[PDB]
């Protein structure tokens, strides 16, 4: 009925909490890659 | 029967006639408003 | 970035730049003007001397000194990804529920390359609609082109909105067995209002459809050049799905009417000659191409079906735009307003309601082998129940032979059953079996169309479920 | 049974398009913080070259009146006559010839023209 | 030869620039991109030019060339077994190279330039050779695809290429002068090609249907208007014509046709269709398919790159019939043509020149001698689809007075599970007085006198229908009993015909003629024996009815001997009835 | 601007039995009321803004005779507020623009008033503008395209009039203010075709954009029959969201009983075909039971007479128990023709007498006379066994 | 024409039946003309000289023969004039207009000569607001005691009701008046049928205190038994005579005796008390409880009548 629901959000957080995470990690290389190609 | 069909023919042809007489209308008048914007150009 | 000023006109919709060579011919535009904000119109004419700009937007700030002109784009086109299921956008590419911008993983033009001939193949497998007398009289097909045909009271928009929420395939009843696949449908809004707008999100969201839903939606108020592009839009969406990832896209057009509308007054715009009824002479062709980029191809799984929705001006056949339309369309399913009155839902004319490829939908391996016979049956029927009805209000039941009146029980009983359906859902199977029943009034032998494997087969059961279950 | 996939489907875009938006602004930041550093008259001048030679015939250079000691010299030798204006930040502004039409050349104009052909590859390493 | 720019792309298909020696109506590639288009308006140096395709995406300064040739289409061997578009490029090979999508701005040849063949040289140098004059032979799918000279061609041959077996660029003959033939040539779509002299049609075009061949007859070149409507199942009619007509070569075409076309015109033809010797039907067979979505132009010129190449086969030294598939929507096209032109309407939104396209098309049909002396023939069977089943529109209107036959199609018709589902009563034929000869001198003297019998009887039984109806069948009187079912026999074992199966597919001339013999001589016998007091009712159970109306099952060497025997019969059953 | 859209789900009130029980209208709605000459437009828009529920009321009179808004000035201070009492014309806003005026104020007069409207709505009240006339205003836009040189669309109209009837109409609506307050605009728009000709462009770009259309016919003029709806050409589409408001206002049953005189009404159409060839008389007489309780919902529920002044303003449940007691009798009628009673008698029965006159009964008196009007039509039929 | 100089000439208001006002000074007729023919010219100018009123009755005449252009004028001229009478003197004025139709054709060739963008039939897009400029310079002031009265006379070229110029018109003015040809070639005069006319102010000028109060009911009820009476000779047309039942064949006396008697009145002039008791005696025909529109008290001291005892 509403368990269903609640490890719907469960999970949700979840996902959301990995791919949060796992972008977090990930930042530095992609800022600097933006920033060279935007810069001639 | 056959007066339905001739009235509705005769409304028919005269629809027509006005639809034939604007759309010769506006060509011309396009026409002419081109020629003139034209030679004023 | 280039930036276009010397603005010379200004007139309606319609505004001139010069020396705009690098303007290519529909090429799309912005416009910043003294108040800072930011337009948007599409180019419709270049050369050398200037450029033509038509703007789909109020002109009630511009001016000749601080308005600019710079291009944004050399031809409309579309990001798309696939993640956009559960998206709605404003008809531009813009997502309007409240979500980032989408990740775009190609762009594509608007207007699609058109299908070589040769690589289409002939549509074997239908769509369990979930309306009964579409889906026994009526059986949609894959890779058809359905016109519905609306009225001016009739309510189309519901029958959409339960049609996009019920719509399924039934791999089971074929040899496949298993369910693999994937489906999703594309919707598209054209000249709609406020009412239909909250009234297609609460149906969308209600039910749980959204998350396999696609959703185009363009206000009345809302710029008619924008409801040109729409349409464009959906069915390029609908292509890539269908074509990159093997999807079968159910497209529905809400509106065709409106959009004819549009085009004739932007065609107009340009000052070009109208044609036949004031219509633009080249409109058959502009709803091919928006009709005709769909269907099956060879040795992929994809399946393009189209349901374009449009009302008749004013219930006539004879216009041009469902003229048109039954010119492309395979058919077309009529409704009536008589049952709409009567208090039936929904109110689908059997009558005039007509399929084309239906011949090849239906049969074992693909349905049940009944369906053919069954459905003419039922046509012949009932057109002999309704004339023996209106024969009765001069002559009387006492009068007539027995024939007549089962006839007109079993008329009473389809057009209080079969038609009125109402909100639940059947499958093919129920419906069926409620066909059985409602033929099993009839005396047998009546039914010459029937072979007599399936009279034995069937015959007997009556109506059971429907008045004692929903 | 379905509403559950749909929020977490919703969940997930909505972070990934935070974590981009944080990316666009970590960008901004990078380019905002340039001109500090002693490599701006290096960027301005490549501005101003690319500007000139998509600008055939240019009459002016608009630049900032911070910006005249790394152009004033390569506008003087092309031959135009180039002013201030408190505008046009992080990049130049080219006058054409006729005076009807300019290319205006910041560093943003580029950042949110390219941001669309960015966001591809931005994906794809972000998580790719 | 000739290069210019662009200078106003004013909207769709719209160019214009100096391109001072241009000329009227020539090909023209436009733009950096290869664009096709036409020049249709000369003026100084400018001219402009109309885009197949739609010009989205181009720009001003993107050169602009003229191929100095007006729309032509290539003629020479290898056009069998194919398939192509409305202006003549190759689907298959298209598909191959572009994918499944149609892309614009894609170059092709329309006939294959690595293909060899086995050359076969007829003449010697120092020879006259004038146009028109057989020139090689070469095999194509069971027969030989000859070599002509072009129509506007004369010289003396210089040399000749030995046997050999060359590609088609490889040019066979050069004359003395120094011109070089190619296996193939080139023709303007819109000129007629030249011939000798056009002769009469004194002969029938045999198509294969006892109603066609008998009621209706078409000659050697004539042509026939059948309507559209849905169910009537006009596909097993024109495959059934296709496969079973005298017509050496069939050629169908088809534009602006609906979307689901394919479904039985690009499957059954190269699989489902065997001709009455051989294996596939497709190694005889030549198709213009043109879907609606294609640009207008190919829609509107398919028709003449049709009847084209209907008239190079015909030169060729063969019979050809050509279908047109739907002429609505060529009609359609024109208008849509002319709304691009801005040339004023005439009646519900048509140009007025459509008569005189109609009647140029029309007119190139028919039975002539060719240039080199043979004979051939071109006959032309042409669909018209009313907006509304209506013939007052105009295009029906234009169409039936060039048409030596008009047949009548019916759903009510095949309602009933009648076959072939084609109208008695309101279709017509010219070609029955001229063919009158003929069919004396080839199938029976008296011929004519009972084709006119069976159309009397068929009036007398149309005539008589709502007297039944109104009353009741089983109550009126004994003649009038009798001539109904005489009528109703007529109509369901004459008439009637199966497509599918092997036996009653194909049915000659003397066949249907000892048939309607059979059923006349029971007819008299009938009357004989109801005038002499005899029921209908055991004329309803004579042992004959069984067995003549079982006739049509029998094979072409049986029944003369079946005819005889059945004629005997008869003769039985009236000593059995007096 | 305004912070949301609300979907409306309460009715509009009219004034008139037919409007406000056939063809109901939402708050916030909108509804067109094309037709020709000599319809009566004129009394049907006064007796609108009379007798309608909203605070303000907004009249525009886009290109009208001034005759009728002389009357309207002359005549409202002498007719008290049905909710508050005072004088009408407090609660009345009117915008004057004569047919004689000069021609490019006609659209200026139009913005101003739906403007002033959306500004009260603002205000926290509810807004009924009265739109008089939708064709006067495209044929100023006509006038000014015929001196400006421009390409006209169809029938010499602008190009963009489609878009600005659309843009006019789409104000309105139920929305919640920048100050959090709820109001609305109810829009009435009437259009005036050349020459009764509902085909023409402006109506059918009305027909795809209002969700109430309301016809009206001359044949029904002719016999002065008001307010001269067409039943058969007009619709409404707001009556499926109403269902809830009327079951917890006026009757639980309320909308059922509405089906079927819709049902009744569509069941005597469908025979009028056939009594246009055949004669009355040769029909049976459960048929012309049924033709004959057409006529008496036709000249008895539906008609109403706008200078009476007891029935010119009618409540919603006086006419739901009219149509109460009317299907009643049919049903009851029906039943005795089941017992071999012909029709005849029946049209001859006196409690006839007491339907007619019903109507003229004051508003708090009703109730005492449905009652007996229900007491006398069961003993009228269950008497005579 | 006729029916035009015969309500000029018998025109006067009736202040005994509502006591105020008792000078009951003759009306001043205008009279302007677009392109009038010569008989009908002289029919008008005998008429008006013989009823005594060309001494106050202003005539702004303008021929067929004259120049076309001119007829742009004349009731431009006639309106200002009667409009600086009736509110400079308090002259009670009516207003004769010969023809519209030629003052559209003159309005539609000086259109079509600049080329404008015509209306339905070429006539100019602003012909509205060009009639808007005349019509409407009609009517009454408050606090003074003049009137401007309008009666234009127009022709529908082929009977015809939606030709743009009736039908202009007829969105500009309060209601109209109908002719009819089936009526006229039967012989009577004037053939006013009922059914198509209209008056919007009718309600303004009745009730009780002014003429009677039992105006509205007698005049509703008559338009329904000609209504009835209409569809029941369309039935007629096919189910023939004989299937007619007796209230049927009722309403069928009430209405052809209706269009002998009360419409036609060859030239005779009616005070409104005699039109009232021979509706009355009309009336009577029917039966007595099918007036359902009618209040009992009105029937009871009215009804009865017999048509006889109005003449013999």
């Amino acid at each position: 009925t509403e368990a269903l629901l609640a490890r719907y959000r469960e999970r949700a957080e979840a996902e959301a909490k990995a791919v949060r995470e796992k972008a977090m990690a990930r930042l530095d290389e992609a800022v600097a890659l933006v920033l060279k190609e935007v810069l001639p | 029967i056959p007066g339905i069909r001739a009235q509705i023919r005769f409304i028919q042809q005269v629809l027509e006639q006005r639809e034939r007489e604007d759309t010769f209308r506006l060509k011309r008048i396009k026409g002419k408003i081109e020629a003139r914007e034209a030679e004023e150009e | 970035k280039k930036e276009y000023t010397g603005i010379t006109y200004i007139s309606g919709p319609l505004l001139f730049v010069e020396n705009a060579k690098d303007l290519a011919y529909g090429a799309i535009v912005d416009i910043k003007d003294g108040t800072g904000r930011v337009r948007g119109g599409q180019v419709i004419e270049v050369s050398e001397e200037y450029a033509v700009i038509q703007v789909f937007e109020e002109t009630t700030g511009l001016d000749l000194a601080t308005t600019s002109v710079s291009l944004v784009e050399d031809v409309a086109r579309l990001g798309v990804s696939k993640e956009m299921l559960g998206r709605r956008f404003n008809g531009i590419g813009k997502p309007i529920d409240g979500l980032p911008p989408i990740t775009p993983e190609k762009r594509l033009p608007i207007t699609g390359l058109p299908l070589n001939p040769v690589a289409r193949r002939k549509p074997e497998q239908f769509i369990q609609t979930g309306i009964s007398t579409i889906d026994v009289m009526n059986t949609l097909v894959r890779g058809q082109k359905l016109p519905i045909f609306s009225g001016s009271g009739l309510p189309a928009n519901e029958i959409a909105a339960q049609i996009a929420r019920q719509a399924t395939v039934r791999p089971d009843l074929s040899g496949e067995g298993e369910k693999e696949e994937p489906f999703a449908v594309v919707f598209a809004a054209m000249g709609i209002t406020q009412r239909e707008l909250s009234y297609f999100i609460q149906e969308f969201e209600r039910t749980g459809a959204l998350s396999r839903s696609v959703l185009f939606l363009n206000k009345a108020d809302d710029p008619t050049i924008e409801r040109i592009l729409t349409p464009r839009m959906a069915l390029t969406v609908a292509e890539y799905l269908a074509f990159e990832h093997d999807y079968h896209v159910l497209v529905i057009l809400t509106d065709m009417t409106n959009y004819c509308e549009a085009l004739r007054e932007i065609g107009a715009a340009r000052e070009e000659i109208p044609g036949r009824r004031g219509y633009p002479g080249y409109m058959y062709t502009d709803l091919a191409t928006i009709y005709e980029r769909a269907g099956v191809v060879e040795g992929k799984k994809g399946s393009v079906t189209q349901i374009p929705i449009l009302s008749m001006p004013d219930d006539d056949r004879t216009h041009p735009i469902p003229d048109l339309t039954g010119y492309i369309t395979e058919g077309q399913i009529q409704l009536s307003r008589e049952l709409h009155r009567k208090g039936i839902y929904p109110p689908i004319d059997p009558l005039p309601s007509l399929s084309r490829l239906m011949n090849n939908g239906v049969g074992k391996g693909k349905t049940r082998e009944d369906h053919k016979q069954v459905s003419d049956q039922l046509y012949s029927a009932y057109a002999n129940g309704v004339d023996i009805r209106k024969l009765v209000a001069i002559i009387g039941e006492d009068a007539l032979t027995e024939n007549d009146r089962r006839y007109l029980q079993f008329a009473d009983a389809f057009e209080r059953f079969f038609i009125n359906q109402g909100q639940q859902n059947r499958s093919i199977e129920e419906s069926l079996q409620i066909a059985w029943a409602l033929l099993s009034m009839l005396p047998q032998g009546e039914l010459k169309r029937i072979s007599k494997d399936h009279i034995g087969k069937y015959y007997g059961q009556k109506l059971e479920e429907i008045w004692g279950a929903p | 049974e379905s509403a559950g996939e749909l929020l977490v489907a919703t969940a997930r875009t909505q972070a990934r398009g935070e974590v981009l938006e944080e990316v666009r602004r970590r960008v901004r930041e990078a380019l905002e913080a340039l001109p500090q550093k002693p490599e701006w008259p290096e960027v301005v001048r490549k501005l101003a070259l690319e500007a000139l030679e998509a600008l055939p015939g240019a009459k002016a250079l608009v630049a900032n009146p911070e910006d005249l000691p790394h152009l004033e010299a390569l506008a003087r030798e092309r031959g135009v006559e180039l002013q201030a204006e408190p505008a046009l930040r992080l990049g130049v502004r080219a006058v054409g010839a006729e005076g009807k039409t300019q290319v205006e050349n910041s560093l943003l104009a580029r950042l949110d023209r390219a941001w669309d052909a960015l966001s591809s590859k931005v994906a794809q390493a972000l998580w790719g | 030869m000739i290069q210019g720019v662009i200078q106003k792309i004013a909207g769709p298909a719209v160019i214009a620039k100096g391109m001072l020696g241009a000329r009227m109506y020539d090909i023209c590639k436009v733009g950096e991109e290869g664009l096709v288009g036409e020049i249709i308006r000369l003026d100084g140096d400018t001219a402009f030019v109309q885009v197949y395709e739609d010009t989205s995406g181009l720009k001003v300064g993107e050169p602009v060339v003229s191929t100095g040739l007006p729309l032509a289409v290539e003629l020479g061997p290898g056009m069998l077994n194919g398939i192509y578009d409305g202006i003549q490029r190759p689907l298959e090979r298209i598909r191959e190279k572009t994918g499944i999508y149609i892309t614009r701005g894609v170059v092709v040849h329309a006939l294959d330039r690595e293909k060899k063949w086995a050359w076969t040289p007829m003449v010697k140098p120092g020879d006259e050779v004038r146009g028109g004059m057989v020139l090689g032979t070469v095999p194509e799918f069971g027969f030989t695809h000859k070599i002509l000279v072009p129509p506007d061609v004369r010289g003396r041959v210089k040399e000749v290429k030995p046997a050999g077996e060359y590609t088609v660029e490889e040019p066979v003959v050069v004359l003395e002068d120094g011109t070089e033939l190619k296996m193939y040539h080139t023709w303007p779509v819109r000129r007629a090609r030249p011939v000798q002299r056009k002769l009469d049609p004194n002969t029938p075009f045999l198509t294969g249907m006892r109603i066609l061949d008998v009621l209706f007859p078409v000659a050697m070149g004539g042509t026939a208007a059948i309507p559209g409507p849905f169910g009537a199942g006009k596909s097993v009619t024109q495959q059934s014509l296709a496969k079973w007509s005298n017509a050496d070569v069939v050629v169908y075409v088809g534009c602006g046709e609906r979307g689901n076309e394919m479904t039985d015109v690009l499957v059954e033809f190269p699989e489902l269709t065997d001709p009455k010797t051989g294996g596939p039907l497709m190694h005889r067979t030549v198709l213009i398919a043109n879907t609606s979505n294609m640009p207008v132009a190919a829609r509107e010129a398919s028709i003449y790159v049709g009847v084209t190449i209907a008239e190079y086969f015909r030169d060729q030294g063969f019979s050809v019939a050509l279908m047109a598939d739907s002429t609505s929507r060529w009609a359609e096209a024109l208008r849509e043509i002319s709304s691009r032109l801005e040339e004023m309407p005439a009646e519900e939104g048509y140009p007025p020149y459509l008569a005189a396209r109609l009647a140029a098309f029309y007119e190139r049909a028919g039975k002539v001698i060719t240039l080199g002396g043979e004979e051939g023939a071109v006959t032309i069977v042409g669909a018209v689809s009313p907006p509304g089943g209506d013939m007052s529109e105009p295009v029906t209107q234009s169409t039936l007075r060039i048409v030596g036959a008009f047949w009548r199609l019916d759903a009510s018709l095949a309602f009933r599970r009648h076959f072939p589902a084609i109208n008695w009563n309101g279709s017509y034929s010219l070609f029955t007085s001229a063919l009158d000869p003929w069919y004396r001198e080839n199938v029976a003297e008296d011929y004519p006198e009972l084709r006119d019998a069976i159309s009397e009887l068929l009036q007398r039984e149309a005539g008589l229908q709502e007297i039944v109806q109104l009353v009741g069948p089983d109550a009126l009187q004994d003649a009038e009993r009798l001539v109904i079912e005489v009528g109703r026999i007529i109509r369901e074992d004459f008439l009637q015909q199966n497509a599918y199966h092997e036996v009653d597919a194909y049915c000659s001339m003397k066949k249907a003629y000892g048939i309607m013999k059979m059923i006349l001589a029971f007819y008299k016998e009938a009357e004989a024996a109801i005038k002499r007091g005899v029921s209908i009712d055991e004329i309803l159970q004579l042992p004959v009815l069984e067995r003549i109306g079982r006739a049509r099952y029998v094979s072409e060497e049986e029944f003369p001997a079946y005819f005889e025997e059945a004629m005997k019969e008869i003769q039985g059953a009236f000593k059995a009835l007096a």
